[PDB]
DNA sequence: TTTTTT
């Protein structure tokens, strides 16, 4: 009978719209479940998807009054809610959704099934993706030289390895991390070689997330963790002060649920999905208010022993007591890490370690005989 | 079979009703024809149409003519030429394809005016400048500003402003993946063209626009 | 990118209509020959009967054309007319191509504008009933594989528009290994109706589209992607 | 006269079609009733019910502004106000009602005049709803792990069951629940395993609904417990260091009354309806700033003494005082809860608990006898 | 901060 319904029966078999569960509508164009509230662009997947009718159903898809009436009939027919990013091993890019298992890539149609909403920012090269390139070389000459591979840092490599790995999967982690170490050690190095690889799905904020209660008030910080898998906490201000405040523990259990309860400002919405591994960039020795073994369970500590210095203070360097190794600075490393020449070869390292690692399951574990405080209670 | 010989027939799906295209043929010739009751979906490139010389033909505004038209089909367009002496009238096309304001306004997203960057707004390219705007859109104005530089059959419909509207949201619903701009760091951007830095040349006009300077300093450059 | 992708002066011709492809890989003098710009002006002057039939030598070798279109309307056209036809003819041509060199070749839009409004080639056929020509852009240098993959904006456009040059634009000749008639010879033994040059240009190496010379004003572009990501 | 007036009312005439108290207007689509304010849902109902009309009347249904005419039409004839969630023993699913006095589950025409508002979002699935089953075995076997039904633990297991049944009928309660317990006891295993079962019926709180004036501004944590059938106020901070506030026992008086006041943002709606069975998941003893007779009545706590761990803290736990039973640790537990695979076994559990415990009356009482700060006033 | 906006 009728010819646009048909049109809107064919947009919807296909499964290009989607609702999701907060009432807003996700379509599907340039390989990307992209989503706007504000601008609805049903209207223009159905002008992209066009050419694939029938020539007499083409032509009644050009009067903006026929699109708009389409539209309005394909509202009609989404009646039961669909949940979104389900799947906890698939790491989403722009132009598609590369696998884990595996370490194919998919785009298209078969990267859709999936239903990923988040993204890393950047477009999928697979010709950057090999094993031997000078970029490759480079970036293991860094990281054997942050991290040595000698047989007295053997365990603490692989813990760095496996924390590194960690932040591509969307599952719930369970542990902190304490990046514990001397200023100018190369911590900032392993954030921003992060922040290359995975882009879009890394952020950081302040230190207050720690030292602050997280129910009183808006909280910003906490809308920022939605579906993110990597936050990095720098900035650790010193505690040996006078009146320093003190890393509480409440936040500590609070922060590694699969949901964490704090509201955005002017919003309601209190719900927050936890799928990010939490990295502390401290200087010193952290102090707690209260320490028991509900805290014992949710700490993960690595240690930089590799200090980077110019010729001035070599002796200086080579004579101190917290240092195990010192080599010479460098100056265009920051220079080229912000034009991402090591963004797919730490991507490709990051992937092969995550297989080695976590690929039956993933689970971080805790190691609570790395401080002090935390051996006293060894009684 | 057909499908090796040729992809061609005389009427494919995707056209419009016969009685429709000659509806569109009969209100080209202004005068009324004469021997309509000829015509059907068959032999419509074969029998001549003997048109009625009241008013002066609407083709070559000539007196009247010694023989009579007849049409033909050419890739999905009825062209009209006369018979006889080919000369003596011109040659009008009868388009058949669909929306007209449709292709208008691909031929405007054409020329490149307008793009979509990358943080969700619509830049234009009016008076030389990049200039773009969230609050108040300007594509009417760039459709406004840009009907001179299209064909003359375009420029009769760029004048109503619900035309115009249309034709901006058949714009809006073409730009799908977005652009980046301010790819040049040393180049100052002008009110009336963008400053060159390593030869100090001056570029204004269309060579100054392949440097996507969203960004402007106000102010007009003075030579002098 | 050496010397010889930035240059080439050999000419690869056919003389028969319907060459079978065993002849054509066999390279047998009876049929195929190849020739340089002042070779060819002595055989046709040599022959004012013969056929050539310009076509590519080696594909996967050299890809490297100019932009070539085909233009036959079967209607005569006066002077100013003809004007006005071929003013919207090249403004729309030049826009079209140069948008899609631009969304899925990666090039510099207003690069491709200049360098096709500023030189190009027209012929014109001897015939009187039919207005027929061959207009070849002087400096805008790609690949065959972009041509085929342009077919389809192309046709799009051509059904898309009023003027009647534009309209009858034969989308048809964009396949693998074409073939273009040279100007000066004739279709077959039988007709008596060949294409002659136009001012300004005299030189018979400006209506040959295998013919590549990148010069200072010369623009080249091609796909990214290759044909059979392209589904 | 008009036709579409005749469509108007006839899909007044099937009574899919009510109007609530607050204003919105609840539509019957997919045998479970849903409702909508920025976006009405009557559309969408007419679309679906088009199959159920005469042959000319079906084809006129189609354009959209023709269903825009029935929706304005039928708008005019809804002058009289519907009250909802009247029946308190029913479990509203995406699907039907699962009636629980005596186990059936009606559906479509049948679970209709339940007028029920909330849902639990999932269908219900009648071939896992069988008692005999390996996931009944494994949730069993869970079950008996986290609290051992041996003589020295039967009133805390009665008392666990109670608290765990009470979760299912849309009643209002009148006890507080303490979760206590030492570190890694099972108390979150417990929450999750409830949450998978009931599903949308379920939300989690901050700590902030307990210390803090309720009345002053908005508080959208109030205000998002209205008609949800469990509350959980997980990780309550302790009292011993300064600077924490206590639990207002104002704050425990006003959440047992079947209309809490609170209002969202951006709104001026004061009365919420109060079906929350409220639990509090803590880690050490609660303290109050006043104590009475109003209070000691209106608490009850239970006690979980099972400690799993791992084979490194074998001997501490062992030794412990706060353990009555040492067993392993299981990896995949937390991993597959979340996948969903002892949802109707549980949900199987807890109907047959309802049904044994709640049948004649549903009621909590309240056990003061295990708060010393309460033993001191057992004077 | 919210409300007010918008
Ligand atoms: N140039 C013409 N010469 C002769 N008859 C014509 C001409 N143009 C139109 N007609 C006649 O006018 C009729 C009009 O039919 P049409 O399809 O336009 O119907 P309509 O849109 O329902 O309106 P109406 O019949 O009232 O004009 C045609 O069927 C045809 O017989
Ligand atoms: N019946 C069981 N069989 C096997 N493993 C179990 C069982 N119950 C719990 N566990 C496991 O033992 C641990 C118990 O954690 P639990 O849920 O008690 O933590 P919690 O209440 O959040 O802790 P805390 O009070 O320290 O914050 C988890 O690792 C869980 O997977
Ligand atoms: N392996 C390395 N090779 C060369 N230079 C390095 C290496 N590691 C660190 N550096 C240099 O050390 C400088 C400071 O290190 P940084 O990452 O800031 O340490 P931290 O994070 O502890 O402050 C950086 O500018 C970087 O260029
Ligand atoms: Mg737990």
């Amino acid at each position: 009978g009728n010819k646009l319904f048909n049109i809107a029966q064919r947009i919807l078999d296909t499964n290009s719209v989607l609702l999701t569960e907060r009432g807003d509508h996700i379509v599907w164009i340039n390989n990307s479940w992209k989503f706007n509230s504000e601008e609805p662009l049903i209207t223009k997947l159905i002008l992209s998807i066009r050419h694939q009718l029938p020539k007499e159903y083409s032509s009644e898809l050009l009067c903006p009054r026929k699109r708009k009436t389409v539209e309005a009939n394909i509202r009609d027919m989404l009646v039961d809610s669909v949940e979104t990013d389900t799947y906890p091993d698939k790491l989403p890019f722009k132009n598609g959704v590369l696998d884990l298992v595996d370490g194919m890539f998919y785009s298209g149609d078969d990267a859709k099934k999936y239903t990923c909403t988040v993204s890393t920012g950047f477009k999928f090269d697979d010709t950057k993706f090999v094993e031997d390139s000078p970029e490759m070389e480079e970036l293991m000459n860094i990281i054997n030289d942050i991290q040595p591979l000698t047989d007295e840092n053997k365990k603490n490599r692989e813990l760095y390895e496996k924390t590194l790995s960690s932040c591509l999967c969307g599952a719930t982690k369970g542990c902190l991390t304490f990046f514990f170490g001397e200023t100018a050690t190369g911590k900032s190095t392993t954030k921003r070689l992060l922040k290359s690889a995975i882009g879009d799905l890394f952020v950081e904020t302040g230190q207050t997330i720690l030292t602050d209660v997280l129910d009183k008030g808006p909280n910003p910080f906490i809308a920022n963790m939605h579906l993110k898998r990597s936050v990095f906490c720098s900035e650790l201000p010193d505690f040996a002060c006078s009146g320093s405040k003190k890393i509480r523990s409440d936040n500590i259990k609070k922060l590694t649920e699969p949901c964490v309860i704090g509201r955005p400002c002017f919003s309601n919405k209190i719900n927050n999905r936890n799928h990010a591994t939490i990295i502390i960039d401290t200087n010193y020795k952290p102090v707690f208010d209260r320490i028991d073994n509900a805290l014992m369970r949710r700490i993960a500590v690595v240690r930089f022993r590799t200090h980077f210095s110019q010729p001035s203070g070599r002796e200086a360097a080579e004579n101190n007591d917290a240092y195990d190794k010192v080599k010479l600075l460098d100056e265009g490393l920051d220079g080229k890490i912000q034009n991402n020449r090591y963004r797919f070869a730490f991507l490709y390292l990051l992937v092969k370690w995550y297989k080695k690692y976590h690929i039956p399951i993933m689970k971080l574990y805790p190691t609570p005989e790395e401080i002090p405080d935390f051996a006293f209670y060894l009684k | 079979r057909l499908e090796d010989l040729v992809p061609d027939k005389l009427w494919e799906p995707g056209f419009i009703s016969f009685e429709d295209a000659i509806k569109r043929v009969s209100k080209i010739f202004i005068n009324s024809i004469i021997n309509f009751n000829d015509l059907d979906e068959n032999n419509f490139t074969t029998v001549p149409l003997v048109i009625d010389y009241v008013t002066p033909c609407a083709l070559c505004k000539k007196r009247s003519h010694k023989h009579p038209h007849q049409l033909s089909l050419e890739n999905g367009a009825i062209r009209i030429y006369k018979t006889g002496n080919p000369h003596s009238c011109k040659v009008k096309i009868v388009p058949l394809d669909g929306n007209k304001l449709f292709n208008i306004a691909q031929r405007i997203l054409d020329t490149n005016s307008v793009l979509l960057t990358e943080r969700g707004d619509h830049i234009v390219w009016i008076n030389n400048s990049w200039k773009f705007n969230s609050e108040e859109p300007l594509i009417t104005k760039l459709i406004l500003s840009i009907r001179h530089q299209l064909p003359k059959e375009y420029s009769s419909e760029l004048l109503c402003p619900r035309k115009r509207k249309t034709v901006e949201a058949n714009i809006r619903d073409m730009l799908v993946d977005s652009v980046e701009t301010d790819t040049y760091p040393d180049k100052l951007p002008f009110k009336n063209g963008v400053l060159d830095l390593v030869d100090g040349m001056f570029y204004s006009g269309d060579d100054a626009k392949k440097y996507t300077c969203t960004v402007s300093t106000g102010f007009k450059f003075d030579d002098t | 990118m050496d010397a010889a992708i930035r240059g080439n002066d050999v000419i690869f011709v056919l003389k028969t209509i319907g060459v079978p492809s065993a002849c054509r890989q066999n390279e047998d003098p009876r049929f195929v020959e190849a020739f340089k710009c002042d070779e060819l002006e002595r055989y046709i002057d040599n022959n004012p009967e013969c056929t050539l039939f310009e076509s590519l030598r080696d594909e996967e070798a050299y890809s490297i054309v100019r932009i070539f279109m085909d233009v036959d309307l079967d209607a005569c056209l006066d002077e100013i007319d003809y004007l006005t036809a071929i003013q919207d003819f090249i403004i729309e041509v030049s826009n079209c191509v140069a948008r899609f060199a631009f969304t899925e070749c990666g090039a510099i839009h207003e690069n491709v504008i200049k360098s096709m409004r500023s030189n190009f080639s027209l012929t014109k056929s001897t015939n009187r009933d039919k207005t027929s020509f061959h207009i070849i852009f002087l400096d805008t240098y790609t690949t065959m594989d972009t041509l085929i993959a342009m077919k389809r904006t192309l046709l799009e456009l051509s059904r898309s528009s009023e003027n009647p040059l534009t309209r009858s634009i034969d989308t048809a000749v964009y396949r693998r290994k074409t073939t273009l008639r040279v100007v000066g010879t004739r279709k077959n033994p039988n007709c008596d109706t060949i294409h002659v040059m136009q001012p300004p240009h005299d030189n018979i190496e400006d209506y040959l589209f295998t013919y590549v010379d990148m010069n200072n004003n010369s623009y080249y572009f091609s796909l990214q992607r290759r044909l059979e990501d392209l589904v």
